[PDB]
């Protein structure tokens, strides 16, 4: 709630905007072109991780008012992270939700966005810094030796135990699991639509940051079908034109019910029919019978085969108009079902009509972990100026090189599966890996790796007794001379009971503990020496 | 008819009443197996038609022609019936044969063999590249303007849009259905010669789904069926009609088989 706060920028500020993302580019796009809108300079920040954050803070170590950062907020209580904030007015509106509360109170640095179902923490902070044993609150915070305004020292006695049994709800926080919660600028929309904006750009942006971690796999989305009511409600009842809009320019967006299997648009067929995991894992076409259970589909579809090697957009007419008009009543017998979801889809003008999604697998595929050191931050300023309707030569370069990897990805799984590196090692299931790519070295790609082997491995060759363990892997950096990287991951289809690993590789860190790090704001990331996770393994079993 | 329509509707009490191989027997099954790969070249077993009905021997040779027609019909009715979808890709048809209990050697065969069932073998050498034909009489009028509609031998009716008129006319290139073509010249293999001397040859004829399978100096098994030239100028003549041969193909195998090749048991 800013319709009053607001009013307050207007002063000197700094925008924020920490570790990649698309929630990133897309929640602060629209926050520069907001701020140039009522004449402020301002600043937009990279961060690399925490140590560039406290670097930045130290870079930007003045008294600046109006500093804000957006989608973190867990990292320390930032009032002890941060000396000089005095008065300072921060900001957050991050949906890694599970934080502690150290940082909500103290309401003169800090901003509650404290709105939800759950009034599930309100005595959370009346013990830990309120009570105290063994150090004038009038409680354990103060002296215990009956000076507090069965015997004498059962004060630690009670305090510890409400302390402890309550402990039982705050290991639940922040010691069980993690996860993010709610959008990134959709409230930032429904913000400025009271100062009357109607860029349909903006709105195409906020649908990039949806459908990111709408991938209800992936990250869940809750709202989508109540969204297919709000954001048509957002935008379908106001309409400028009843009769004029067979227009050439930037015509208005509009919503219909399509697939995700990947980038049916641009490319042929029988190639992206064996990329994505939901499409190829119910049809297991790594092994040669999928092609021929395909082929079969194909044959009830009647495609010819000649047109499913030819690009969609390069077949003929009439196939290509009625191919989805098929395809969604005769694929729900045959294995898959749940690749048709709610999403939007809009032309510039005549060169062709650009998927509403199909910018995050070319965003995802700008992250060029590249040897010439500076390609982060690089990649950072081509992807915001990419989301545009201008600058359009290298959206097509990002789709060609996200489809050259995601046709590189199947390469390394087969060459992994029928060799069985599927090492079980105990209670969960366990990767190793030995030497660099440029595909897949930074995490993301990582994820997307882990995510094609376990299905296919644990979907096919077992009973289901063992269909729900969780994952782990190897990822080595020849970049930084051994570090040998690691993600945690979660096991199949329990949509909300999402990581335990939030902390929990920290098990054995507390065991033994070897030169961990948690750089990232991420917590479903870990990093390490270069072979120094044997015996870490072996303490990280339980 | 009554008698000349159970000739398809045996074929039909055949593709899913005789079977081998421990069940779902494979005609059920090879025709949508050969639909899938967009092939249109089925085959058919004669030892499988002794094995159920042995009538069809005696019924072929009086036209072996209608006989492939009455074939093909049935393949059209049951595939373009049973994946209706399927009407886009080439919408034709026909069947092979590949079971025939005799090889007739080269320098064997006389005016007895005209116009009915064969086999033969041999060696290719030289003979023509690969072009197409036509398929279908279609012209366009030219006193009206019009066209005379669709119809070795020419039809030219009276009847046409043109108030059944315009004995006149003239042909476009297009609209009108085309069919590929090539040519070969059989000898025989230089072993099973008479030991010496020149070798004797005919020319065969192959069609449009067999070309570019053949090539010079190659192993051969075809099927074929005789042909006549119908008159290579009868007239006052020669001590001899200047008549001519040429064989048809139905069916070919290759002998040395360079590809993935053989078909599937059950188990």
């Amino acid at each position: 709630l800013r319709n009053d706060f607001y009013r307050q920028l207007v002063g000197k500020r700094i925008l924020i905007v920490v570790n990649y993302d698309i929630d990133a580019i897309c929640a602060s796009r629209i926050l520069q072109a907001l701020f140039k809108y009522d004449h402020m300079l301002y600043t937009v920040v990279p961060i690399m991780g925490v140590t560039g954050l406290k670097r930045a803070y130290g870079e930007h170590q003045g008294d600046v008012k109006y500093v804000v950062l957006v989608n973190c907020g867990g990292c320390v209580d930032i009032v002890e992270l941060l000396q000089p904030s005095d008065d300072v007015t921060f900001f957050i509106c991050d949906s890694h939700r599970p934080l502690d509360v150290c940082n909500i109170y103290s309401d003169r640095q800090v901003c509650i966005l404290g709105d939800a179902s759950l009034e599930e923490n309100i005595p959370a902070f009346e013990t830990i810094f309120y009570d105290s044993e063994g150090e004038d609150s009038g409680a354990g915070e103060s002296d215990q030796e009956d000076q507090a305004p069965h015997e004498q020292r059962i004060l630690k006695q009670r305090a510890r135990r409400q302390w402890e049994s309550e402990r039982d709800r705050i290991m639940f926080e922040y010691t069980q699991f993690s996860y993010y919660g709610r959008s990134a600028a959709l409230m930032v929309f429904e913000l400025a639509w009271k100062l009357s904006k109607d860029n349909m750009d903006l709105l195409w942006w906020a649908i990039v940051g949806i459908t990111e971690q709408l991938l209800l796999g992936k990250i869940e989305s809750g709202a989508y079908t109540l969204e297919l009511e709000q954001i048509q409600s957002h935008v379908s009842r106001l309409t400028n034109k009843t009769n004029d809009q067979n227009t050439m320019s930037a015509s208005k967006i509009t919503f219909e019910n399509d697939l995700h299997l990947v980038l049916y648009r641009h490319w042929p067929v029988t190639e992206s029919m064996r990329y994505s995991r939901y499409s190829s894992c119910q049809l297991k076409l790594w092994t040669l019978r999928g092609e021929k259970r395909l082929h079969e589909l194909l044959l009830e579809m009647g495609l010819p085969l000649v047109h499913a090697r030819q690009t969609y957009g390069a077949m003929d007419l009439v196939l290509r108009k009625e191919f989805f008009s098929m395809v969604e009543r005769l694929a729900e017998k045959y294995d898959i079902a749940d690749i048709v979801y709610g999403t939007f889809t809009l032309s510039y003008g005549y060169r062709s009509r650009y998927a509403a999604a199909d910018y995050v697998y070319a965003l995802l595929a700008i992250m060029e972990s590249v040897k010439k050191h500076k390609t982060p931050e690089d990649c950072f300023l081509e992807a915001s100026d990419a989301l545009s309707r201008q600058h359009k030569q290298l959206l097509s370069a990002g789709i060609d090189q996200a489809k050259l990897l995601h046709a590189a990805v199947f390469r390394q799984v087969q060459s992994s599966l029928e060799a069985r590196q599927v090492h079980s090692a105990g209670s969960f299931f366990y990767y190793v890996l030995q030497e660099e790519h440029a595909f897949f070295s930074y995490p993301y790609a990582l994820g997307l790796l882990a995510r094609f082997l376990l299905r296919g491995h644990v979907a096919t060759s077992r009973a289901r007794q063992a269909s729900d363990l969780p994952l782990i892997a190897s990822c080595p950096l020849n970049a930084s001379e051994g570090m040998c990287l690691l993600v945690g991951i979660v096991p199949v289809r329990e949509d909300s009971p999402r990581n335990f690993f939030g902390k929990a590789f920290e098990q054995a860190a507390q065991k033994s503990g070897v030169a961990l790090l948690q750089d990232f704001f991420e917590p479903a990331v870990v990093q390490l020496r270069q072979s120094d996770l044997t015996r870490f393994l072996d303490s990280l079993t339980v | 008819l009554g008698p000349r329509t159970e000739i398809a509707n045996r074929f039909q009490s055949f593709l899913r009443t005789f079977v081998d191989e421990r069940g779902a027997y494979t005609y059920r099954d090879r025709i949508r197996r050969m639909c899938e790969q967009n092939m249109s070249s089925f085959v058919v077993s004669y030892t499988d038609l002794a094995n159920k009905e042995h009538v069809l021997a005696y019924f072929l040779p009086e036209a072996p022609f209608q006989m492939l027609e009455i074939f093909d019909k049935v393949a059209k009715d049951m595939v373009l019936s049973i994946f209706p979808t399927y009407e886009r890709v080439t919408t034709e048809i026909h069947v092979r044969i590949s079971e025939l209990p005799l090889i007739e050697e080269l320098r064997t065969f006389r005016k007895l063999h005209l116009n009915q069932l064969v086999r033969t073998l041999g060696v290719v050498t030289a003979t023509t590249g690969v072009l197409p034909q036509l398929s279908v009489i279609k012209y366009d009028c030219v006193k009206c303007g019009y066209v005379l509609g669709p119809f070795n031998t020419e039809i030219k009716p009276g009847s046409c849009p043109e108030c059944q008129s315009t004995g006149p006319f003239s042909i476009n290139m297009e609209q009108t259905l085309y069919r590929n073509y090539q040519k070969i010249t059989l000898q025989e293999s230089p072993g099973r010669i008479p030991a010496g001397r020149i070798p004797r040859s005919k020319d065969v004829i192959l069609l449009a789904d067999l070309c570019d399978q053949c090539k010079p100096g190659d192993e051969l098994e075809v099927t074929g069926i005789y042909t006549n030239n119908y008159d290579g100028s009868l007239n006052t003549d020669q001590g001899f009609p200047v008549f001519a041969t040429v064989i048809i193909a139905n069916h070919v195998v290759v002998k040395d088989s360079k590809q993935v090749v053989q078909s599937l048991t059950d188990e």
